[PDB]
């Protein structure tokens, strides 16, 4: 911890010569007050990824609230949410790029989304997003621009309420080509860990996984 | 063609001149795949005959609010999936609406 005595995020922790993946205490802006313990991955295309999002086993309830999805939940080295005030506060620190690590029954894709950001409280957590590549296929795109939705706080594009319907909460439009918070397991229409361009919205992904690094590292 | 008919249509007036429905997803989809729903209401017992249709956009939003709706008169209508190719399903079963006066 020489170079960055301070990391605000994996990738000045790799440097720092981290390169296992795991948990490791991050800075936001690198300020010693602001720590936050997160999963870095480490080894994704050369690795320096802070993980938010992690779907392996349905084993967590992500059918939470308003409250919960601001703050975060779940155990960080199985499944979990990161928080979206922690999503915002990184995002705001410098230019981040996403990533989407998807694996299905022995078959793999991912999707890389050159700019990424998530705006505040204040913007109900606005999706940025854009600038896609990979082989997953490009449904983030149809999610840009959108506030994040709950079941008890409905922000979406639709008549009905899409968090509720499809059991789940999401940057939802009317209502998604991605759905990687919603029920595990769940292969009925739009229920389920959809990613639209790779298995549709019939097939419930696995294993998802969403992180981020800052762009061009 | 195209697919099974909308389950379990539901209809409340919503404010004094409109109306909100909503509808499942069918069950069946034959060949091509459902790309959107219409919503086809006309007066029941009324004098203009006028049979309106209203388009959602995509097949996800299973819900419509229509709007222009006349207080003290009744409404019939059905939900049915357009596919992408452009046929029509099976229509819903009939649901009859009173607005208030
Ligand atoms: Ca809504």
């Amino acid at each position: 911890g020489l170079l960055y005595p301070f990391p605000k995020d994996c990738s000045q922790a790799m440097l720092n010569g981290d390169t296992t993946s795991g948990l490791y205490t991050i800075y936001l802006n690198g300020d010693k007050a602001e720590a936050l313990e997160v999963f870095c991955d480490m080894t994704s295309d050369g690795g320096g990824w802070i993980v938010f999002l992690r779907r392996k086993n349905g084993r967590e309830n992500f059918y939470q609230n308003w409250k919960a999805y601001a703050a975060g939940f779940g155990d960080r080295r199985e499944e979990f949410w990161l928080g979206l005030d922690n999503l915002n506060k990184i995002t705001a620190q410098g230019q981040y790029e996403l990533r989407v690590d998807l694996r299905d029954h022995g078959e793999t894709a991912f999707a890389v989304y050159d700019k990424f950001s998530v705006g505040d409280a204040k913007t109900r957590y606005k999706l940025k997003v854009e600038g896609y590549s990979g082989t997953a296929g490009d449904s983030m795109a149809y999610h840009n621009g959108r506030s994040f939705s709950t079941f008890d706080k409905d922000t979406d594009s639709a008549i009905t309420n899409c968090a509720l319907s499809y059991k789940g909460a999401f940057w939802y439009r009317n209502c998604h080509r991605v759905n990687l918070m919603g029920r595990y397991g769940d292969n009925n229409h739009s229920q389920g860990v959809n990613w639209f361009h790779w298995k549709g919205h019939e097939h419930s992904i696995q294993f998802a996984e969403m992180k981020l690094r800052p762009s061009n590292f | 063609v195209c697919s099974s008919e909308p389950e379990n249509v539901q209809a409340d007036p919503e404010n004094y001149t409109s109306l909100l429905v909503t509808w499942e997803r069918p069950r069946v989809v034959y060949d091509t795949m459902i790309e959107k729903f219409a919503v086809l209401y006309q007066q029941l017992d009324g004098e203009d005959q006028t049979k309106h249709e209203f388009l959602t956009d995509g097949y996800q939003d299973l819900g419509a609010i229509l709007n222009n709706l006349l207080p003290n008169m009744s409404y019939v209508l059905q939900i049915v999936a357009i596919c992408t190719n452009g046929l029509y399903g099976k229509y819903s079963d009939q649901l009859i609406v009173d607005m208030p006066t």
